[PDB]
C-alpha cells in the first residue's frame, strides 16, 4: 500500500489506486522511479548537534535496506565513526554493497565515543539514512550518508523530461567533529580545525561559518603552541543570528560575511 | 563531458618533413583515440585504430602515438596525398570529434 | 592545566573491598570520559576500567563483575570501587583521561598502590 | 504542513543507458563508482518539487511498515511490485468493454 | 584481542645515539576508512605517571620534543629517539585503541651507557 | 566493400527525411553501421549508430528525440529517419561501419541534406 | 480431500505479519516500534474444515514442484516466486493476439 | 510450474493454468500469499526421537531459502545445538536474515554431540525447515525451527476475511534434551529436568508428560521413567 | 549474419537446469537428490546453424546494454532482469488507454 | 533496454521495443530465458597465454553478477589460483553462491604469482565470467569459469521445441599451469606435466597438444631425475601449424597427428 | 646450476644506508620472483622483501618504508637498498629465488652479513 | 598472520634412529581448493645458506635423500628423519607460504649422540 505518485502535466497528484483512473499511463519500467529526497531540503536543522539528537539507538529491530534509483544533492552529509568508550564497536560495519552518499557538499565526519545502548542506530523521525542508491534504516560505520525519505514516482514518458533531461567536478569538504557521549543528551562536540586546535561547537554554527572559523583560526589561532591541544570557544559577535536562513534561501538572500575581528576566542584551561 | 582539442588548428610544411599533430582530451581516455584523414571534399578515411595501431592499407609513414590523456599523430614524409586535413575521435564516451586540423 | 589527584589505596585482605577516588581539576570533567589503568609492580600497564561521560561503566574480563566505576560530575571526582579483591589486583592504579573523543590516555594522575 | 520546502531540486541519477556510447561501458575501461552519476536541476517548477517532498514524507509511513513486514535485508522489488499491481488492477480479470472498470476504448 | 609485544625488553644505548623500540601487535591496527594507525606510545619515567609521547602511530604530542619520532604501519610499529639524552631513560609502552580491550605492550627500558 | 548513401535533398524546416545507406560487399546485418554528419566547414559530429541486428539504437545528444534510426538487415540497407529537421541540420551525412574503438572504418560517400 | 494424511487438523491457528493499515500508531517508526517478536498478527480459521484440510494437501503436493524450482535457481534466498506467479498469471491472460470471442483471452463482450 | 491454489467461495481448487479459468481475479498483489503450514498438522510424530529420524545430513547440495509471508502456530518446534564430538560445528551458523520460528508452544532445544556426515542437515521427507517467514531446506545452528511445507495461495477477491482477520497469550516452553550419536539410529536422549537430574527419553513421551516429569521426581542422575497409549490424539484433538 | 564476428561456432551444445515436469522420482528431495554437479541436462542444436549463430551475435551485441544496466543497478546479485523484461512487455503492450483497433493495443475483434 | 531476442520459426529476430509487434506471443515466464554463450565459440583465441591478456585488474569498480538460466559447453575453462609475489591474496574468494562452470572439456588451472594492481580482475573485452548459472564481471579465486556473454531470449511458443529436447559424457581434464607476472605483458607460463617436470608454454600449444605432450614426457621424456624440476622448451617440428583450426572447425578431423618423435625437447637454463 | 651471489655487506652506522646486490646465473632471471630473506644470528629466518617479475615490490612492516628492492633484469642482478638502518637490522641477508609461481624458496644465495 | 612454532628447540639424538621435528602453525595452512598444505621445510647447515628439503608439507626435493620424510596436515606439521646420519646435523626451519607475510619458524637444531 505504498503511495505512488503520478506526474501529469508537471503537476503531482498521488495515484488514485482505489479509483483506478486509466489516465495515468505506465508505458515501461523506465517511467517508474524511486527518489531519495533528503531531509535537508525539508528545512530541518542540519547541524551536527541537532541532527544527532534525531538519531537514536535500539536493539532487537533488524536493519532493512531499500533501493532508490535517483536522489537529491545534499548540502550536509554525515560520516559517523563512533566507538564505545572501551573501543568496542558501536555502529555496525558497512555491508559490501553500501557505499557513501554521492554528491555531498559538506560531509560532517563525526568521530568520537558515545554510549551505544542498541545494536543499531535508527532515525527517530522515521526517515531513511541514504547510502549510494541504497536507503537504509540503520547507520553504518564510516560511510557517508544523508538522512532522507524515499518517494516512488511514475514519471511522464513524453520526452524523458524528468531525471533524463535538464529542465533548465563537485568538491566535497569534510568537516571533522570530535564528540563524546554521542547519542545522548550529554553529547559534547569539538570541531577539529587542525590537529592541535579544536573549537567547541554550538548548534548555531553553520558549515560556511565553520570553514570561515578555520581560516580565521589559521591567522590568529596560535595553533603552533607546545602547551597542548586547545579547545577554543568561539562567539560571532553580531546582532543577527548566524545561518538564519536555509542554504537555498540564504544564497537568494544577501549573504552576511563575518569579519575575522568579530569572532571572539577564549581558551577552555 | 570530455572535450577533444587538437592543438595545431592549421600548419603548413613541405614534402619530406616531420610533422606531429596532437589531439588533447580534457579527461583521460584509455588509448581510445582514433585518427581520421579526410581528403578535401571526400569521405574521411580511418588512419589509426586506437592511438597507435595503424590501419591496414594506410601508408606506414603515418605513425600513431598514444598516451593516457594526450595523443599525437606524426606524418613521416608528407607526400602530397597526405596533405589533407586530419581529425581525432575519442571513444571513451559520446564519440565526439576534435575540431579539424588543416595542413 | 589538567591535574589528576588520586586517593585511597593501602592493604586490603583478599576478598575485601576498597574505594579509589580520582579527583580531577583543570578541565571540564563532564565532557571527558575517564579510565582506570593499573600497572602491576612487575608487569606493564593494564587497562582496568572505563567510564563514559553518560555514566556507562565498561570493564575488561578480569574485573568484569568485581569492579564498579562511578563518576559524579557535580563534585568533579571519580571513584573506582573494588570488591572481592584477589592477589592479582595488587597493582598501582592510575586514573587516566582519554583525549576528547579518542581512546589514548593523554593525562594521568600519580598512582595509588593497593596491596592484597 | 511542511515548515520550509526547498523550491529547487538538484538531482543526481544514474547515467542513461542510451547516453553512453564510448567504450566506457567496459567495466575495466570505465568510470569508477563516483563517475556513474548524471546531474540535473529541476528548478523550473516549485509546485511539483514541493508536492514531491510532501509525497515522500507521506509515503515513508507505508515504506517503513512494508519494510517491517518483509524479511528482505535489501529490498529491490518495490518498483516491480508497483508495476505488477498496476497491471493486476487494470487487467486482473474479465474486463468489461463498455464498463469503465477496465477502460478499453471502442473505436 | 590485539596483544602488543615490544621486541627489545631492554635497550642499552650510549648518550646521543639513536634508539629504536619495536612494537608488534597480534592484529593489524591500521583502520581502512581513514588509513591512520590506531596506536599510541607512552613514556613512564621511574617514579612518575606515564606520559603520552606519540599518538596516531606518528603524531607527536605538543610537549614531546622533536627527538621522539613514531613510525610504522599495520601490525608492527617503532619509536625512534633520534638523539637519546640522559633524561629520556624510562620505560616505553605501546597502546592500541583499535579494538575493545585497549591492551598495552610490555615495557621497554632504555638505559644510557 | 562499398557503402552507398541516398535520400539527400531539399527539405523545408521541420518535416521528415529518410536517408538510405546500402552496403555493397558487406553483410550489413553482421556489422554495426553508424551515421556521421559533417557540417559544412564546422567539422564532424556523430549523430547515430545501430547494433548489427538492430536491437540497440543509439543517438547523439542533439538528435536524441528527433531522429529515428532503423536497419533492414534483409536488404543490407540502413535507414536514418530524420524528423523535425532544424536549421543546423543542413549538412552532409556519412554512413560508416563500426571498428575497434567504436571506430568508423569504411565510409560511404556522403549525401547532402539541406534545410 | 485430506484422506491420504493420517490426521488433518480441523483448526488452523495462523500467525501473519501485521496488516499495514492496522498499525495507526507512531510505532511505524522502527526506533519507536515493536521488536521482531511482536510484529506478528494473529488469526484463527477453525470454522472452515474443508478449506484448511485442502490447503494442507495443496502444500504437500506443491513441495514437489517447489523443491525442484529451488534446485534449479541459484538464489540463496528466493523472494520472487509470488511475483513470478503474478507475471505468469498476467502473461497467461494477456499473452498477445487476444480474440474477443475466442477463449484464449478473456473479456466478456457485454 | 509451482502449483497455485485459488480460494473461491471458501473452497480451495488448485489453479489450472492450462484452462485459463476466468472465475479468479488477481485484483492486487496482496491477494497472492505464501503460507507455511507445519508438518505436524499432517499427523506425523512431533517428539524429538521420531522427528530426528526425518532429519538427515548430506553434502554437496547447496542450501536454499524461500520466504513464506504467513505461517501457522507450531505446537512443537526444535532448536538444535549439535556439535561433533570434537566440538567442531555440525550445523551451519545462522545467516543474518534467518531468525527463530515465532509462535512455538514448545521449543525442543536439543543440544549434544553426533556424527555429522554432511555439510548440512536436510529433511528426508522433503519438507522445509521454517524460520520466521523464511523456509530453508537446511537446519541452522541455534535457531528455532518448525518442520513445514510452503503453499502458495491466491486469496479471495480482496475480501480480506482470509488471513487479514480471524473468521473464527503466547507462552513458549523450552524443553531441553542432551543427545549423543545425533543423526544416526544409535541416538540416545535424556531429558534435562534439572541441572543435576535427567530422564532418558522414549518415543511415546509427549511435551505435557515431560513437563510433569519435573514435578514427579520431587553425579548427574539418569532416570528411567515408566508412566496403554499416551497422547494417541494429535495436539489439536 | 555473424561474419562481422571472426568465427561463428556452427554447433551449440547447451547445458541447462532440468525441467520441472520431467522429474517424478523421489530425487527432488534435497537429501536424496543429485549433487550440484548432476542437476544439469544436455542438448545439441547442431542442425540449425542460422539461429544459434545469430544468437552468438545477439549476445555480443546485448553485452553492452547488460553491462550498462549492471553499472546503474546497485545489485550485488541481479536475478530480476527476466522479470523486468516481462513486466516491460506487459506494460508496453497493455499499459493503458489501448484502442480496441489501434497500433498501441494488440486487441483484435473476433 | 537490453536487446531481447525473439525466436520465430527457428529464425532470430531481435525485438523492437517501440513496435510492440503483434505477432510475438509471450505465454509465460518459462518462455523467457537467459543464455550464456562462451567466447570460445566466437573464434577468440582460447589458450591461456592469450586468454590471460584479455583479463585485467582494476580497482574502484564494484563487482556485479547476473544469472543465466542456460549455458553452452565450453571447450576451455579457466581456474585461477593467483597470489601476490609476497603471498598476499590477489583474487577475491568466491562468494557462497558462486560455483565452478558446470561443463568444461578442458579446465586450465593457473596457479602462480602475478602483480595484482586492482582489487578485482575484469574482462577487457567487456564479457562476463560465467560461473554455474551466474555471470560475473570479476574473476573469483579457485572457481572454474568460462568467459562468455549473456543473451536474453524469448523462446518459441513453449512447445518443447527449444531448450527442452535435443533436436539433433562429461569428462573434464585439468591442464595445470604455473605462471609468474600474471596479468602483465611480461607473463611466463609453465605447463605442469607432473610435480618434477614443467614445459614452457607458448600460445601455439593447444590442449590436445598439451595432453599428447604429457603422454610423450611420461613414456620417454626421462622426466624423473635428481637435478631438480625440469623446465623443457618444446617445439612440434612439423611443417604444418599446430591447432590452427578451432574445436568445432572441420570437426577436428583429417588433422595431422604429431607422433612422439616429432616433438623436440631442450632444457631451458 | 643455479648460482646466487650476495655482495655489498659491511658495517653501516645506525641510521645510515647500505645497498646489497645479488647476482644470478644458471636460470632466466626475468621469469622468477626474487626475495630477500633476513636471518638474525639468534632469531632465525625472516622474510624481508619480495620483488616480482614486473618490478612490483612487497615488504613486511619492519622495512615497509626503510627498504626498497629493485631488480635490473638485463644484468641478472638483484638490488636491496637499505635506508635508515637500525640496530635490529643487523643480520645475514640472503637473496632467495622462489620456485616458478610458488612461494617456497628453492635456491638461496650465499649469505652476506650486515652489521649496524 | 600465521606464526610458526617448532616444538623441539634442540633435538639431541644418536645416529641411525628416527628424529622428528614438530611444527605448529597458529592457524591452518591447508587450502581447501587444492587440499595441499602450504608448508615447506628448510635445512641450514652451519655456515651455509638454507636449502629446501620438503615442500607442500610432504613433497620432497629432488636432491634430498628419502631419509627426510615430512608429514602432517592442517595446523600442525612434522619432519621425520628415518635414519639420522652425521651429515644431517643442521638447523631445520619451517615456512608457511599460505599467507601475506612469509614466516619462518624458529629453528630446530639436531645433534648426534
Ligand atoms: C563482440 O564482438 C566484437 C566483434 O568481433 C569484438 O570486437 C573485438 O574486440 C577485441 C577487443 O575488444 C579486438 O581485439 C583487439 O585486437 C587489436 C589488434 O587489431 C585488431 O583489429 C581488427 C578488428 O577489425 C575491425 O576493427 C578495425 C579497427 O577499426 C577495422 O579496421 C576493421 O575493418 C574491423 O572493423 C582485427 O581484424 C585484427 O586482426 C586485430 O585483431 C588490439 O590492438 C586490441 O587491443 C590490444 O592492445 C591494446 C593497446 O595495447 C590493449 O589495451 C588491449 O588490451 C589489447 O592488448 C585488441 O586485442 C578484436 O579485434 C575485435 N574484433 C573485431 C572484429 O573488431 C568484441 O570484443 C566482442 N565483445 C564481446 C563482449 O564479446
Ligand atoms: C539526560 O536524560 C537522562 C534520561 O536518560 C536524564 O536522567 C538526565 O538528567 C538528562 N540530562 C540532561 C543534561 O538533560
Ligand atoms: C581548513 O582546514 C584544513 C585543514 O584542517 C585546511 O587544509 C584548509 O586549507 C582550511 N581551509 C579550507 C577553506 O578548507
Ligand atoms: C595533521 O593531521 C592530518 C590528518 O588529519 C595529517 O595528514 C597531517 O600530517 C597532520 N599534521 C600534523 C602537523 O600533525
Ligand atoms: C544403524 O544403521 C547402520 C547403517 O545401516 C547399521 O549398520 C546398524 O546395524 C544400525 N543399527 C541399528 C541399531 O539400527
Ligand atoms: C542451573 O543451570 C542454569 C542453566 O541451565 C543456570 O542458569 C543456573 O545457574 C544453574 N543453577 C545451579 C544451582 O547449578
Ligand atoms: C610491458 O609493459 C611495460 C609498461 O610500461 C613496459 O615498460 C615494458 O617495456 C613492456 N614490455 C614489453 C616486452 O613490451
Ligand atoms: C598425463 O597426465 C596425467 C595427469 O594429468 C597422468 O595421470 C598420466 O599418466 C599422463 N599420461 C601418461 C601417458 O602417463
Ligand atoms: C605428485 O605429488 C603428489 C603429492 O605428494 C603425489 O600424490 C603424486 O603421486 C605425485 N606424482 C608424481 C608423478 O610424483
Amino acid at each position: 500500500s505504498i503511495p505512488l505518485g503520478v506526474i501529469h502535466n508537471s503537476t503531482l497528484q498521488v495515484s488514485d489506486v482505489d479509483k483506478l483512473v486509466c489516465r495515468d499511463k505506465l508505458s515501461s519500467t523506465n517511467q517508474l522511479r524511486s527518489v531519495g529526497l533528503n531531509l535537508e531540503g525539508n528545512g530541518v536543522a542540519t547541524d551536527v548537534p541537532s541532527a544527532t539528537k534525531r538519531w537514536g539507538f535500539r536493539s532487537g529491530v533488524p536493519p532493512k535496506v531499500v533501493n532508490y534509483e535517483a536522489g537529491e544533492w545534499a548540502e550536509n552529509c554525515y560520516n559517523l565513526e563512533i566507538k564505545k568508550p572501551d573501543g568496542s564497536e558501536c555502529l555496525p560495519a558497512a555491508p559490501d554493497g553500501i557505499r557513501g552518499f554521492p554528491r555531498c557538499r559538506y560531509v560532517h565526519k563525526v568521530s568520537g565515543t558515545g554510549p551505544c545502548a542498541g545494536d543499531f542506530a535508527f532515525h527517530k523521525e522515521g526517515a531513511f539514512f541514504l547510502y549510494d542508491r541504497l536507503a537504509s534504516t540503520v547507520i553504518y560505520r564510516g560511510t557517508t550518508f544523508a538522512e532522507g525519505v524515499v518517494a516512488f514516482l511514475i514519471l511522464p514518458q513524453a520526452k524523458k523530461d524528468f531525471f533524463s533531461s535538464h529542465p533548465l567536478g563537485y568538491y566535497s569538504t569534510t568537516i571533522r567533529y570530535q564528540a563524546t557521549g554521542f547519542g545522548t543528551n550529554e553529547t559534547e562536540y569539538l570541531f577539529e580545525v587542525d590537529n592541535l586546535t579544536y573549537v567547541q561547537l554550538e548548534s548555531r554554527f553553520t558549515p560556511q561559518f565553520l570553514l570561515q572559523l578555520n581560516e580565521t583560526i589559521y591567522t590568529s589561532g596560535k595553533r603552533s603552541n607546545t602547551t597542548g591541544k586547545l579547545i577554543w570557544k568561539v562567539n560571532p559577535e553580531i546582532d543577527t543570528t548566524i545561518g538564519e536562513w536555509a542554504f537555498w534561501e540564504t544564497k537568494k538572500n544577501l549573504t552576511r560575511k563575518i569579519r575575522s575581528e568579530e569572532l571572539s576566542f577564549t581558551v577552555v584551561n | 563531458d570530455i572535450q577533444m582539442t587538437q592543438s595545431p588548428s592549421s600548419l603548413s610544411a613541405s614534402v619530406g618533413d616531420r610533422v606531429t599533430i596532437t589531439c588533447r582530451a580534457s579527461q583521460s581516455i584509455s588509448s581510445f583515440l582514433n585518427w581520421y584523414q579526410q581528403k578535401p571534399g571526400k569521405a574521411p578515411k580511418l588512419l589509426i585504430y586506437a592511438a597507435s595501431s595503424l590501419q591496414s592499407g594506410v601508408p606506414s609513414r603515418f605513425s600513431g602515438s598514444g598516451s593516457g590523456t594526450d595523443f599525437t599523430l606524426t606524418i613521416s614524409s608528407l607526400q602530397p596525398e597526405d596533405f589533407a586535413t586530419y581529425y581525432c575521435q575519442q571513444s571513451y564516451s559520446t564519440l565526439t570529434f576534435g575540431q579539424g586540423t588543416r595542413l | 592545566e589538567v591535574q589528576l589527584v588520586e586517593s585511597g589505596g593501602g592493604l586490603v585482605q583478599p576478598g575485601g573491598s576498597l574505594r579509589l577516588s580520582c579527583a580531577a581539576s583543570g578541565f571540564t570533567f563532564s565532557s571527558y570520559d575517564m579510565h582506570w589503568v593499573r600497572q602491576a609492580t612487575g608487569k606493564g600497564l593494564e587497562w582496568v576500567s572505563a567510564i563514559g561521560t553518560a555514566g556507562d561503566t565498561y570493564y575488561p574480563g578480569s574485573v568484569k563483575g568485581r569492579f564498579t566505576i562511578s563518576r559524579e560530575n557535580a563534585k568533579n571526582s571519580l571513584y573506582l570501587q573494588m570488591n572481592s579483591l584477589r592477589a592479582g589486583d595488587t597493582a598501582v592504579y592510575y586514573c587516566a583521561r582519554t583525549w576528547f573523543g579518542e581512546l589514548y590516555f593523554d593525562y594521568w594522575g600519580q598512582g595509588t598502590l593497593v596491596t592484597v | 504542513a511542511q515548515p520550509k520546502c526547498n523550491p529547487n531540486l538538484h538531482y543526481w541519477t544514474t547515467q542513461d543507458e542510451g547516453a553512453a556510447i564510448g567504450l566506457a561501458w567496459i567495466p575495466y575501461f570505465g568510470p569508477a563508482a563516483e563517475g556513474i552519476y548524471t546531474e540535473g536541476l529541476m528548478h523550473n517548477q516549485d509546485g511539483l518539487i514541493c508536492g514531491l517532498r510532501q509525497l515522500a514524507n507521506e509515503t515513508t509511513q507505508a515504506l517503513q511498515l512494508f519494510l517491517r513486514a518483509t524479511t528482505e535485508l535489501r529490498t529491490f522489488s518495490i518498483l516491480n511490485r508497483k508495476a505488477i499491481d498496476f497491471l493486476l488492477q487494470r487487467w486482473g480479470g474479465t474486463c468489461h468493454i463498455l464498463g469503465p472498470d477496465c477502460c478499453i476504448e471502442p473505436h | 584481542d590485539i596483544v602488543m609485544t615490544q621486541s627489545p625488553d631492554s635497550l642499552a644505548v650510549s648518550l646521543g645515539e639513536r634508539a629504536t623500540i619495536n612494537c608488534k601487535s597480534s592484529q593489524s591496527v591500521l583502520y581502512s576508512s581513514n588509513n591512520k594507525n590506531y596506536l599510541a606510545w607512552y613514556q613512564q619515567k621511574p617514579g612518575q605517571p606515564p606520559k603520552l609521547l606519540i599518538y596516531w602511530a606518528s603524531t607527536r604530542e605538543s610537549g614531546v620534543p622533536d627527538r621522539f619520532s613514531g613510525s610504522g604501519s599495520g601490525t608492527e610499529f617503532t619509536l625512534t629517539i633520534t638523539s637519546l639524552q640522559a633524561e629520556d631513560v624510562a620505560v616505553y609502552y605501546c597502546q592500541q585503541y583499535y579494538s575493545s580491550p585497549l591492551t598495552f605492550g610490555g615495557g621497554t627500558k632504555v638505559e644510557i651507557k | 566493400v562499398q557503402l552507398v548513401e541516398s535520400g539527400g535533398g531539399l527539405v523545408q524546416p521541420g518535416g521528415s527525411l529518410r536517408l538510405s545507406c546500402a552496403a555493397s560487399g558487406f553483410t550489413s546485418s553482421s556489422y554495426a553501421m553508424n551515421w556521421v554528419r559533417q557540417a559544412p566547414g564546422k567539422g564532424l559530429e556523430w549523430v547515430s549508430t545501430i547494433s548489427g541486428m538492430g536491437g540497440s539504437t543509439y543517438y547523439a545528444d542533439s538528435v536524441k528525440g528527433r531522429f529515428t534510426i532503423s536497419r533492414d538487415n534483409s536488404k543490407n540497407t540502413l535507414y536514418l529517419q530524420m524528423n523535425s529537421l532544424r536549421a543546423e541540420d543542413t549538412a552532409v551525412y556519412y554512413c560508416a561501419k563500426r571498428g575497434y574503438p567504436h571506430s568508423f572504418d569504411i565510409w560511404g560517400q556522403g549525401t547532402m541534406v539541406t534545410v
